[PDB]
DNA sequence: TTAGAGAATTGGAGAGTGTGTTTTTTTTTTTTTTT
DNA sequence: CACACACTCTCCAATTCTCTAA
């Protein structure tokens, strides 16, 4: 038998409490949930948010006038699975008429609500039928309270602190929590049937059958008054048209690495989205997920297999992301700040000296644009350098800053397919495809397989990795600039080498380089000096020895991006003429200097010259491409090859 | 039920006869009421007393014996009157709608003088079953944290009522039960409809560890044998993989094994498993304390008052390894490694790390190894590694399958369950090259990343490495730089604060020294020992499980133990000016210098320089750094690169 | 089977055995035994028809090397035998008995036999204060012209050792030589067996043809020889063996 | 031959005995032949 | 383990049948 046991909540005056709190709502146009409801009606919104801190508020109100409360928001966050019922309930019985012409031409539910009720009233006269959620044309959710700041918060207010998954203990089970984590894994969404509406094919009635067992049966037995009176023993049919679905996605939220503790490994909590809040988690995301967290059981026959240990998952109910009025500030920053000399420093404050390779970094980060072939905008820079220099801190810096930028190295790019045997899922991508538009800093570009080798060759080339796998011969926009770090072999670099034989890439994929900058450190007096009093003093303090302006926001780089991306500055002809003899007398030198063979000024050292002045006209304004730019594309082309033959 | 009652009355005499456990059950409860009162709080207290056995052998002898041999049966009445107990003297307060419908019994722990049941995993035989026993060994698996249900609360929609039912399981409950099959009642007895309650019903955490003999007790030609504890509640997540642990439960067996009709010849036994009580965390390889050592008030006068000494780091570099004669640079380089310097987590992501790696390349036989097995026997924290015996898997992270649960997880590596510890890799140059982009990547970032199996995670690996090599002949060769008689890549020696090298010059003072000294280590004879006496080892030092100015020459281990933690939790040093200058000028005058050609040097000393004076200033317990410490770090760091001094 | 027994052209075939209660934990593995026992039956559950596995029901076991350990880590050694071990060794020329019955018929070489019975004897085990221990076994390498009859006097060692094994070194891996890891078919887990290393813990280990091993298999033995413990770091597993060889 | 009282049989629901699942070969070592 | 399927064991009232009915 059930034993019975008392518990102090009374769900009755809860109700009537909650009833009161829809009706007699309003923050400091009518009630506030009222006039939600309006909308809905309306058909113009489907997500009613109730907020927990408006009802702490009512709370609070009807506090000092009769304390006419048990607690509601305490009261729901211990089980908050049916006080989602009782709200939809409320919202049921206080649901106002539509006040607005909203068109039917879809109104499948209506005319079954119609053809059923005149079913019904055509013999009620003798001359719920309908499922609640059936009608429903909404989805219930539930905001967490805020900061209290108050003595409320006395540890109370589970949904106030942003848990972790290994916090998520099993007695908290039930309750409304929320989780700080970063999604993995997010499927895609399914249509998961809530209520069922079967047709038999006499007797003309349809049996609707809630559902919420990830598993079902189908009736298939006409058990309808007239249908059994007659004994026709019918079966079922299913209508997909007169059933209910909602949108179902599968996350699957990890926990952050400062949040496990030393020698353990991050654990994983999955979470079920469904209604109006799908599609709003990415695998790129740093989310606190508020949700209830529920004992998905595993019914069936693996069931009595197991026993009572259950899985769990987190029943998302409201998700906060982490993470020309700015064209106003960076132009009046422009103004103010030279550009050409304050972003570089800008981008490595903590690295000292190399400041024209900084220069031609920001290059890299604004790019030109030659969309139209006959070539392509995305300017790629390797960096030779030697051990001990900070090209990987370079490297980092770019990433953290540019927007869709990553970080890889070359021994641990390409794609691999169907990773997990279940779900089968189909084309995962790789390091390249995620930065699509973006930067992707390959760390020992030398140490990098053959098979990464052809695969950045063909994303060079063609800005579009693809796969062979089963004959598919699918492909993956990647459209990524490329910065590479590669170090020369045998340690040091050897200037007396020739710069191709220091480091092991072939000339082929060297030459097909915009610009490439050597910068081999050498022991100095002074230099090292100021090395390692920038490095100390960044210890001590733990920010950077500023002494000069150095801008942080990196908005303004984007806002010149998407300002000159339109204009698209078109050269001039008096910069072609400049740019055809430029490369006359550049080949001229190169061949009365043939002293290493790696520089014969190439038609690719042409077009590197032109994105370059691009993306310079690109900073500043729109169409300043003139001899002005022309001039420092090629300084800076020439202090590049230069760089090659570095003392 | 009269002999539970009877139990039950005894052990309520019994904690009323020791007032200490009433003491600390209000202690709990006023805990758990001040912090439900006062919020960014978790720590809440669990529903655990620890009762010594002794003061139960004491009190009643005869329920002593019965609960150290046939705990079924005197455990939960025991558990019933630490319930009623904890009931009767509560402060009464208001309920929260959830504790009067979530059960919260008051569990039991024990520790104390066991006897015959402190046992090990390979001693647990079939003569201990049922039987309070406690086992002793190493963590190997740890099962995922899932939750089990053990009372469902439901709601009748109809009359106003709550129903409940109790589920009760071979693994949860002592006494063997009628196993329930964990469907909820959707129906009531009147015919009416129920929702089940979530939050008012109760679900308790359930891991299932894996503890395996300590490898040094195996018997010699076998390998180490595992048993299975199944921890709940509150003793979920406090082991890891690797910790030393002292379990104490009850050995049960669940199964029919056979005797099923499906099994008649099928000779196959039962599944047995210890249902964890305690978890007593031994550890630090010193065979009854823990890993982080009880520091008395006595203990930390003394240790102050050696800090204060002239040449305290000498002393303590000197009592290292007295068996190891010579090497007083690498001794000191391995002290200052033992409390690595300060972790700087900067901003926009940049994480300077604290850790100081050694790498040892020398000739054979110089006590490259038995310097890494000492680094294993004194740090808190280290595991051992061989370059032969270990992949890169195995160095970082395996993707096993969970068993408990059937799913896929990671397990785990070498060099990261040595998270915040140090890691001996001897035999380095031996590694395949396949093997060591792993332990480039750690030393590099400190972080192993997995793309493997569909699963996309970072685990954290801060460890330091401490690694032993051998030149690419057989003994180093002066006439050659020190790059072609390493067998490691540059990028890979970038990653060493220091890269000692070690030659086993054929002198003859030195000589007779050396062999004076490992002649007087050789005739060393243990206190309980007669002079030609096999040295047995039986390791039974479990009498008890639980946890029951100044110039000397050489510090005891134990005590240099304390201090590296006294050391590592106390102090933080910041960095100075006045040490600073010391920093610049020394790195300034080993970059730009002639004879320093040869070495490598690059900005990397420089954060090399800073490591090893901070950790010189963790050992002066300084919390901020001197011209001194900056000066010693540079000398050692000059010796590790030219040795002349 | 034993080796010498085996048919011609024939593998060495198994046969699954059941102890009980007091005769359990009795002998270690490669161990050589006679048992007493019943050629049961039993249908296992795990290709023909009406098959059946056979098993021998052990009903008494009869080592030549003692139990678990050695002498169970202690010594079993009958009081009358014990006097005549006390006895042989007031021998005067007990070191000429010892060097003369080590392999008989191998005329010479008797440096190489003392130097035998020193290695079967073994030195002292030494544990210091301070953590570190010295290794008390004698390893001992035989270089010379071929037809020097090394290897039948690294055959009698491993007959007169208590516990040994032989080994090729041209036949012989590095993880066949101290432990392999190996997944279990039923659990899916990972579990070492143990090598020639660990099988002969305890005793001595005779790698015959050594310069013929593959440069990374020689490589292994390098920890267990002189640190005498086997470090495996493989498939999430972390453990250091013994073998005390 | 017709509207109506008697025998005679057997199909459609249900008591019940025994089934059938969930259930898995990834990833990681170790070997071996070519490369 | 237990819920759902397939099917042997088992069983009375509506459906057929032939002696006595109109
Ligand atoms: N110009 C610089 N300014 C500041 N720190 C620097 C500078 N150059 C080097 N460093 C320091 O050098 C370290 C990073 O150097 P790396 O970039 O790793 O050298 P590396 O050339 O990449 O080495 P590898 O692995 O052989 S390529 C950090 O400790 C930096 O603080
Ligand atoms: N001094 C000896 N006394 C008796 N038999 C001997 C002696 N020297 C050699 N022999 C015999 O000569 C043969 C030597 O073969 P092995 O000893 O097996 O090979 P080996 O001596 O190890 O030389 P290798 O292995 O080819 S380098 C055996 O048949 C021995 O019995
Ligand atoms: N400086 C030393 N002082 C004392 N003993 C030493 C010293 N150097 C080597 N030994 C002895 O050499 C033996 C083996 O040393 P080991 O750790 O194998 O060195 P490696 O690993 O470099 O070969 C040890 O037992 C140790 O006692
Ligand atoms: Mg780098
Ligand atoms: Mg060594
Ligand atoms: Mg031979
Ligand atoms: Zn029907």
């Amino acid at each position: 038998a059930l034993p019975s046991i008392q518990l102090p909540v009374d769900y009755n005056n809860l109700f009537n409490e909650i009833t009161d709190f829809l009706v007699t709502f309003k923050q400091d146009k009518g009630p506030k949930y009222m006039a939600m409801l309006q909308k809905v009606a309306n058909r113009e919104l489907n997500s009613v948010i109730i907020d927990l801190d408006d009802i702490l508020q009512y709370q609070n109100e009807k506090f000092l006038q009769g304390t006419q409360a048990d607690d509601l928001v305490s009261a729901i966050q211990q089980n908050a699975n049916h006080f989602t019922e009782l709200f939809c309930r409320a919202i049921d019985n206080n649901m106002p008429l539509p006040t607005k012409e909203i068109d039917y031409k879809d109104d499948v539910l209506d005319v079954i609500l119609n053809q059923r009720r005149l079913r019904n009233e055509r013999m009620l006269s003798d001359r719920e039928l309908f499922p609640p959620n059936l009608t429903r044309r909404y989805f219930l959710y539930f905001k967490p309270l805020s900061q209290n700041c108050a003595r409320r918060y006395r540890k109370k207010a589970i949904s106030s602190k942003p848990l972790s998954v290994r916090q998520i203990k099993g007695d908290f089970l039930g309750q409304l929590i929320t989780v700080r984590g970063i999604i993995t894994r997010v499927s895609d969404v399914k249509p998961a049937v809530e209520v069922i509406a079967y047709t038999c094919d006499q007797c003309g009635y349809e049996v609707f059958q809630e559902v919420n067992s990830r598993t079902f049966t189908p009736l298939s037995e006409c058990t309808s008054e007239e249908c059994s009176q007659n004994q026709t023993k019918g079966q079922l049919f299913m209508s997909t048209r007169a059933s209910k679905f909602s949108a179902f996605q599968e996350c699957k939220i990890q926990e952050l690495s400062q949040q496990v503790p030393v020698g353990h490994i991050p654990r994983s909590l999955n979470i079920h989205v469904n209604g109006t809040l799908v599609r709003s988690l990415s695998p790129g995301d740093i989310v606190d997920v508020t949700g209830i967290f529920l004992p998905a059981p595993y019914t069936g026959f693996k069931a009595l297999k197991a026993g009572l240990l259950t899985e769990t998952y987190l029943e998302a109910q409201f998700v906060r992301q982490h993470k020309s009025d700015v064209e106003e500030r960076v132009m009046e920053l422009i103004t103010s700040g030279d550009v050409y000399n304050r972003l570089a420093k800008s981008i490595a404050p903590e690295i000292y000296g190399n400041l024209d390779v900084k220069k031609a970094l920001l290059l890299l980060l604004v790019g030109g644009v030659d969309k139209r072939v006959g070539i392509r905008g995305d300017i790629n820079v390797c960096l030779m350098g030697d051990p001990g220099v900070a090209k990987s801190q370079l490297l980092k810096a770019i990433c953290k800053i540019s927007p869709r930028g990553v970080y890889t190295t070359g021994k641990g790019t390409a794609a691999v397919m169907k990773d997990p045997v279940t779900d089968e899922m189909i084309l995962e991508g790789g390091a390249l495809v995620l930065a699509d538009n973006g930067i992707c800093c390959i760390d020992e570009f030398d140490k990098m397989d053959e098979s990464d080798r052809t695969a950045i060759h063909e994303v060079m080339e063609q800005q579009t990795i693809s796969i062979s796998k089963a004959g598919i011969n699918t492909t993956l926009n990647a459209r990524t600039s490329i910065l590479a770090a590669a170090n020369p072999l045998y340690g040091r670099y050897n200037p007396r080498l020739s710069p191709l034989d220091n480091i092991n890439l072939p000339a082929a994929l060297l030459s097909r380089f915009d610009i490439l900058f050597l910068m081999l450190d050498i022991p100095s007096r002074d230099d090292d000096e100021k090395l390692a009093e920038h490095v100390t003093y960044v210890h001590m303090h733990n920010k950077q020895p500023d002494l000069d302006f150095t801008p942080v926001e990196p908005s303004k780089m984007r806002e010149y991006i998407a300002y000159a991306k339109t204009k698209r500055p078109v050269m001039s002809e008096a910069v072609n003429d400049y740019v055809v003899q430029a490369y006359i007398r550049l080949r001229q030198d190169s061949k009365r200097e043939m002293k290493f063979s790696f520089g014969q000024a190439t038609p690719r050292t042409l077009l590197g010259i032109i994105r370059l002045s691009q993306a310079l006209a690109k900073l500043r304004l729109a169409d300043m491409v003139d001899i002005d730019d022309v001039e420092e594309a090629l300084r800076l082309v020439r202090v590049s090859k230069e760089s090659l033959y570095q003392e | 039920d009269a002999v539970f009652g009877d139990r039950v009355r005894r052990f309520q005499e019994f904690l009323d006869t020791f007032t200490s456990y009433r003491d600390s059950v209000r202690s709990i409860q006023v805990y758990n009421s001040n912090n439900a009162a006062n919020s960014t709080s978790l720590n809440i207290l669990p529903h655990r007393i620890i009762i010594s056995l002794d003061d139960l052998r004491e009190f009643d002898r005869s329920f002593w014996s019965g609960i150290l041999v046939e705990p079924a049966y005197f455990i939960p009445p025991a558990e019933k009157a630490l319930t009623d107990l904890a009931d009767s003297m509560d402060d009464v307060p208001h309920p929260n709608a959830s504790a009067v419908s979530s059960r919260h019994p008051w569990k039991l722990s024990f520790k104390g003088s066991f006897g015959a049941h402190a046992l090990s995993p390979r001693t647990l035989t079939a003569q201990h079953l049922n039987k309070l026993v406690s086992v002793e060994g190493i963590v190997t698996k740890t099962s995922l944290v899932r939750p089990k249900l053990i009372r469902s609360v439901h709601y009748a929609a109809k009359t106003g009522r709550f129903h409940y039912r109790d589920y009760t399981d071979a693994t949860t409950t002592l006494t063997t039960r009628i196993p329930t099959p964990a469907i909820y009642p959707t129906e009531d007895t009147e015919g009416n409809k129920l929702t089940t309650e979530y939050g008012y019903s109760t679900f308790i955490d359930h891991q299932r560890i894996t503890v395996q003999e300590m490898p040094e007790m195996a018997p010699a030609g076998q390998l180490p044998r595992s048993i299975d504890v199944i921890l709940d509640d509150d003793l979920v997540d406090k082991t890891k993989p690797g910790d030393r642990v002292n379990v104490v439960g009850v050995f049960k067996s669940l199964g029919a094994g056979g005797m099923n009709q499906s099994n008649s010849n099928t000779l196959i036994g039962f599944k047995t498993l210890i249902l964890g009580n305690t978890v007593y965390p031994l550890h630090a390889r010193s065979t009854g304390v823990a890993a982080r050592q009880m520091l008395t008030d006595f203990d930390i006068r003394n240790i102050n008052k050696l800090s204060k000494k002239k040449d305290i780091f000498d002393i303590l570099s000197q009592s290292l390894a007295p068996s190891i004669y010579g090497h007083d640079h690498i001794k000191k380089a391995i002290l200052l490694m033992l409390m690595g310097g300060v972790e700087k987590n900067l901003e926009n992501g940049s994480h300077l790390r604290g850790d100081i790696n050694i790498l040892m390349v020398g000739d054979p036989s110089t006590a490259k190894s038995q310097l890494l097995r000492f680094v294993l026997n004194t740090a808190s924290l280290a595991i051992a590694t061989t370059g032969r015996g270990s992949s890169g898997v195995g160095l970082t992270a395996a993707v096993t399958t969970d068993r408990e649960t059937g799913e896929r997880r990671l397990e785990a590596g070498a060099m990261v369950l040595a998270d915040r510890g140090v890691v001996c890799i001897d035999e380095f140059d031996k590694m395949t090259d396949v093997d060591r982009v792993a332990i480039h990547e750690v030393m590099e970032q400190q972080t192993v990343t997995i793309a493997k199996a569909g699963i996309h995670t970072t685990l954290n690996a801060r460890c330091s490495v401490i690694a032993a090599a051998n030149p690419v002949f057989g003994q180093y060769d002066v006439n050659r730089d020190p790059h072609q008689n390493i067998a490691l890549p540059d990028s890979l020696l970038s990653r060493f604060d220091l890269l000692f090298v070690v030659t086993d010059d054929i002198n003859e003072i030195r000589d007779r020294s050396i062999s004076e000294h490992v002649l007087r280590t050789h005739r060393y004879l243990p206190p309980g020992y007669l002079e030609g006496e096999p040295v047995r080892e039986r390791l039974n030092l479990s009498l008890a499980v639980g946890e029951d100015t100044e110039i000397p020459k050489l510090v005891t281990i134990p005590f240099l133990r304390k201090y590296v933690q006294y050391a590592k939790e106390r102090v933080i040093p910041q960095l100075t000016q006045e040490a600073i200058n010391v920093i610049v000028k020394n790195y300034t005058d080993l970059r730009n210098d002639d004879n320093t050609k040869k070495s490598p040097i690059t900005a990397r000393t420089l954060e090399t320089l800073i490591r090893l004076a901070t950790a010189h200033a963790k050992v002066r317990l300084s919390k901020t750094v001197n011209k001194v410490d900056a000066k010693v770090a540079a000398n050692l760091l000059r010796f590790a690169l030219l040795g002349e001094d | 089977e034993i080796p010498e027994l085996v048919p011609v052209g024939e593998m060495p075939r198994n046969l699954t055995m059941t102890c009980d209660r007091y005769l359990t934990n009795k002998v270690i593995p490669g161990t050589r035994v006679t048992i007493v026992g019943i050629y049961s039956i039993y249908n296992s559950k795990n290709s023909g028809v009406a098959i059946r596995t056979p098993y021998i029901k052990i009903l008494g076991i009869q080592s030549d090397v003692e139990t678990s350990s050695i002498w169970n880590s202690v010594t079993m050694f009958t009081e009358e035998e014990e006097e005549e071990f006390l006895q042989l060794s007031r021998n005067p020329k007990l070191y000429e008995i010892l060097t003369n019955s080590i392999a008989p018929s191998i005329f010479g070489n008797e440096d190489i036999k003392k130097a035998i019975v020193c290695l079967l004897m073994g030195g002292s085990k030494k544990i210091l204060p301070d953590g570190m221990r010295l290794r008390g076994d004698i390893n001992v390498l035989l270089l010379g012209d071929p037809g020097t009859a090394k290897s039948q006097l690294l055959k009698f060692v491993e007959k007169v050792s208590p516990i040994a094994v032989y080994t090729s070194g041209k036949g012989s891996s590095a993880a066949g030589l101290t432990a392999s890891v190996q997944r279990d078919p039923m659990t899916r887990e990972f579990y070492l067996e143990g090598g020639a290393m660990v099988l002969a813990d305890g005793g001595v280990v005779c790698i015959d043809e050594f310069d013929k091993m593959r440069d990374e298999d020689r490589v292994a033995i390098h920890e267990a020889m002189e640190q005498q413990t086997i470090s495996i770091a493989k498939a999430g597993i972390t453990t250091v063996l013994n073998s005390r060889t």
